């Protein structure tokens, strides 16, 4: 309801022990959330903010030059020095300029040469970062109401805000009781390296060391009233025309050659207090509390009209409208799936209690039939009208397709998509300890590693491993090359 | 100076898409190919260094096309 | 993206200096070095690539640097 | 002296009037009625839309968008036809002066 | 360009990946491969701007 | 009943005005003040002068 | 079209090489792909028509 | 032009006949026919062709058919 | 005509140019690649059909080509 | 993991008495009170044994 159709949207059918369920909602898209006797909980990562940032080290890309000096000496005399080298704002460099009576120097040869220059820079980008004590996570779930206006709806649900100060809490809904998040922000995308990099009006992410390698002068970030800039050399350059005489030139901007120097870094919005976005966290669903809207209404005894026509979901599930005619009380929507030729009950309904409020709210049902076709019975009586709706494709086309959802969703969250159903434990932890030993020293090994060369490692790596008379290196070889040709085609996404 | 060693393969991401995604990939690529196909003379001359060199051929297809692919990148 | 491909190699010039040349000409050479510096388990693969193909000892050598030059400017 | 223009390139550019269309999964492509005017730049990606969209079948449509276009401060590349060179040289002779 | 000029070659300047004009001094140019100099960035895949 | 229509195909042309320019050899693509409308289509070729 | 219609499938009503416009019927209909329909003979170099 | 390309075998099946079954059913083999009748030469060079590569008779004479289709149809 | 006869290699060409060359030179190509691309279910059939005749690679790719060059062009 | 401090006790109510404690490397909560109102406090150290 919160998200139909976003396209990364998955079920998750736990019921553990306590009824506690582990899912790793990430901010690309939402999960749902479907249980046995409970109301189906669809869940979104909505803006996660981080206010109060502090400056850290700030680096400029457009400088001037003013205040040239200049002095040289005879031949033989050795180096020169202007009396105002010492000076942080000055930058100096020293070249070797043939002197002799043209140049009022009585001997002839070559003499070293300095020049000095002033320095200000101009739009310094200031790289800020967020420390862990001022997160703003915020989650907002709905639940699966019969409403009309809720079909994709984005502006409404309940807000959960979970800042690493209140690690766990619990949202109240408004009549099916309460959710309990367990959530553990402190270990989701690491915010203590990434250094946030607003420049002009957008911002960026990028790495610790990344940040400290940027080959522009930088200051300290004091908030100082004037900077001190190091490494000012690296801006401007010192044309030497010839050897008769060299003078100094700045390198314009820089926007567009920052700009492109960070392609793989994630973009975030900052406007004031910065809201980034695309970061996820983990989190364990207390489902405990809850209660199904009202469980003791009756059963309808009316008939049922189509306001507008059903459709699919790119993952197999209806959208089914229907308004209530009969002018007698709110009664639960009776639900039957007749299969072809056959009065079996195949599929579920994913709104789980269907429930018409007002008489005159077109109450909507979501439901999946089975593959073949199906005919979707929508109410009690003889004069019931039939829903029939035709879901092309076959129960190993879910299988491959649950395939390819998992293996994308794995090469993102490395270890810890291997929990993202029920907490399980007695064999889930294993495979995610194993995984993640694996997985470590992989990401440590291929840091670093553009889209094709990745590619490339990964085939050459594989044809070593069909030309090796060895069964442990051709199994580890082919191995590890069809999965970084796999990881390469959805890596930099 | 800047725009050499651009921000990849540093693992901090996600399935949101990045800055810059199609042309940043294939940008790379394209500069190697454009620089190749400017001055087909290396192409010879890698072809030399291959041949004298390897005693194999998929060794020699090795040094071929990652010499080849050296060169545009160092410049 | 126009600072891939600098002019450079091209046959215009003379005995009088160009633009940014000590600066420019270590500038790829420094960016390669920095990058290593950051990443060095791609030394441990490049050792093994090296290792398990060649069938020689110059040709491990070639290889080897060829490679390890690659990866940071292909980046 | 006297230089011809040739081609020239810019290098800061400047975007106004967005515009934008989309259409149903299914019904293909979307094009805008501005986007054969030079000065657009046009580009198409898949976009899911649906019931929250204003569209009634789900699925993923077509998206495009665009965007004005005038380049601020163009570099130009001039060439020099032979018949302007001013080629000059100075010669001196070793006289006796101070 | 700006106040400092250069030389270059002729295919490496046709070569240069930025938007070009013809430079018949006319009153408003036609920029071929505009593309190249903008960016489209597609948020998840809810719009792009 | 009740369609919806997309995609009106052209099965005719009639070509009303006709514009051409040219510009001498190595003096760049001689542009045309009519190309930026939208309703314009045209190619450049080159010819010997 | 004209009197006559017809059931093509959607895949193949969109690879069959005309000029399209959006079909939102508004009198000025600015066409893509105008190129494909209208086309140019260069005669022995010279002119163009 | 468009004339090219109908969805002859599109493959959604009716009961009725289409818009023009009688002249489709046979335009293409007509086609055919008539550049073969124009056109002698080309069927010794598809004999040639059939004879020096065909290893056995089935080959050579699948090559021979889909050489004497392929070119008019091309033309 | 039906526009599938195309007057084309006639041979009584001359230094002016044709009718429209810019475009009957790529039309047929265009029309099969699109084809191909549109409809990948026949390269199954074709791959398989060029496999298990009689195979010296020479043979296979000659039927295989033609055999997925005959049926787009000649529908 | 350890309560690095012997046994922290709050001597007087009005102003707090600091408690140090070192918790295992993974991600671990940390409870001080009793009951549903009792503070607990996240953390996740770096590193391993
Ligand atoms: C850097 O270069 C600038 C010029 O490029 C120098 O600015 C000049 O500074 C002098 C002394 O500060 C100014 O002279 C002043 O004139 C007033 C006029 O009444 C006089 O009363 C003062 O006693 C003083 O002599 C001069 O006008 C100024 N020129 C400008 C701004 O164009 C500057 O001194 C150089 N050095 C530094 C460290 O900036
Ligand atoms: C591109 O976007 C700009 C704004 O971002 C549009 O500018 C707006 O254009 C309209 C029509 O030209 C202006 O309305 C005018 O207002 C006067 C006021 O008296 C009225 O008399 C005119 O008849 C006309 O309606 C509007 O002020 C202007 N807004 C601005 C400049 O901020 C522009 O139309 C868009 N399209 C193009 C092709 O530029
Ligand atoms: C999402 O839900 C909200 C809340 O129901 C919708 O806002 C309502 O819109 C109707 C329009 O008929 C108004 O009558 C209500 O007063 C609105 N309620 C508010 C503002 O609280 C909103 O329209 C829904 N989204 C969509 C796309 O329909
Ligand atoms: C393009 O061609 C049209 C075709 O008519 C031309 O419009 C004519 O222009 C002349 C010159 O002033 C007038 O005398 C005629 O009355 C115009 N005819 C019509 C029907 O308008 C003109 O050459 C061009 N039109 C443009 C550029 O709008």
């Amino acid at each position: 309801m919160r998200c139909v159709g976003v396209g990364n949207r998955d079920f998750v059918e736990g019921l553990s022990g306590a009824t506690w369920v582990d899912v790793v909602l990430e901010h690309g898209g939402c999960v749902t959330t479907m249980a046995k006797n409970k109301p189906t909980l669809d869940i979104e990562l909505q803006k996660t903010e981080a206010t109060q940032l502090a400056t850290l080290r700030k680096l400029c890309i457009e400088g001037k030059i003013t205040n040239i000096t200049t002095d040289s000496r005879c031949p033989t005399q050795g180096e020169a020095v202007l009396p105002e080298e010492q000076d942080q704002n000055y930058v100096c460099k020293h070249t070797y300029v043939d002197r002799g009576w043209g140049n009022g120097c009585g001997l002839f040869g070559k003499g070293s040469l300095v020049t000095c220059a002033k320095f200000q820079c101009l739009e310094p980008i200031e790289g800020k970062v967020v420390q862990y004590e001022n997160l703003k996570y915020t989650v907002i779930i709905t639940v699966h109401t019969g409403d009309q206006h809720q079909v994709g709806n984005e502006t409404q649900g309940v807000t959960a805000e979970i800042t690493p100060q209140a690690s766990t809490t619990e949202a109240i809904l408004p009549e099916y009781g309460t959710l309990g998040l367990e959530c553990s922000p402190r270990t989701g995308l690491d915010f203590n390296e990434m250094i946030l990099l607003t420049m002009k009006n957008k911002a960026w992410m990028v790495h610790r060391q990344w940040f400290f390698d940027l080959p522009l002068p930088w200051a300290s970030g004091a908030t100082t009233e004037t900077p001190t800039w190091n490494r000012k050399e690296l801006l401007v350059t010192f044309k030497n025309a010839h050897a008769k005489k060299q003078e100094v030139v700045v390198l314009g901007s820089q926007e567009g050659a920052m700009h492109t120097a960070l392609t793989g870094a994630t973009e975030i919005q900052n406007s004031g207090g910065t809201s980034i976005f695309a970061g996820h966290l983990k989190c364990r669903l207390k489902m405990d509390k809850l209660e199904l809207k009202g469980m003791s209404y009756a059963m309808c005894t009316n008939t049922f009209v189509l306001k507008k026509e059903v459709s699919e979901t790119q993952h197999g599930t209806i959208l089914i409208k229907v308004e209530y005619k009969g002018e007698d009380a709110p009664c639960k929507i009776p639900f039957s799936t007749e299969d072809g030729q056959g009065k079996a009950h195949n599929g579920r309904l994913i709104t789980a209690n269907p429930v018409v409020t007002k008489k005159e709210e077109p109450v909507n049902i979501e439901a999946e039939p089975p593959f073949g076709e199906s005919n979707i019975v929508i109410g009690i009586g003889d004069n019931a009208l039939k829903i029939n709706w035709y879901k092309k494709g076959s129960s190993i086309g879910k299988m491959f397709e649950a395939t390819a959802r998992g293996a994308r969703r794995m090469a993102i969250l490395g270890d810890t998509a291997w929990d993202f159903g029920s907490v399980g434990g007695v064999l889930n932890s294993l495979g995610k300890m194993v995984h993640q030993i694996f997985g470590s020293a992989y990401t440590a090994l291929f840091s670093g590693v553009s889209w094709v060369m990745k590619i490339g490692i990964g085939v050459l790596l594989t044809w070593i491993g069909l030309n090796s008379k060895n069964t442990s290196m051709s199994f580890s070889c082919i191995a590890i090359g069809i999965i970084t040709l796999y990881l390469g085609a959805v890596v930099q996404a | 100076s800047v725009a050499l060693a651009p921000h990849v393969g540093m693992g901090l991401d996600t399935r949101t898409q990045t800055w810059m995604s199609a042309e940043g990939a294939w940008r790379q690529v394209e500069k190697v190919e454009t620089w190749a196909l400017r001055h087909p003379g290396f192409t010879i001359l890698a072809l030399f260094l291959a041949h004298y060199i390897g005693t194999s051929l998929t060794q020699k297809v090795v040094i071929f096309i990652l010499l080849m692919l050296v060169t545009p990148s160092m410049t």
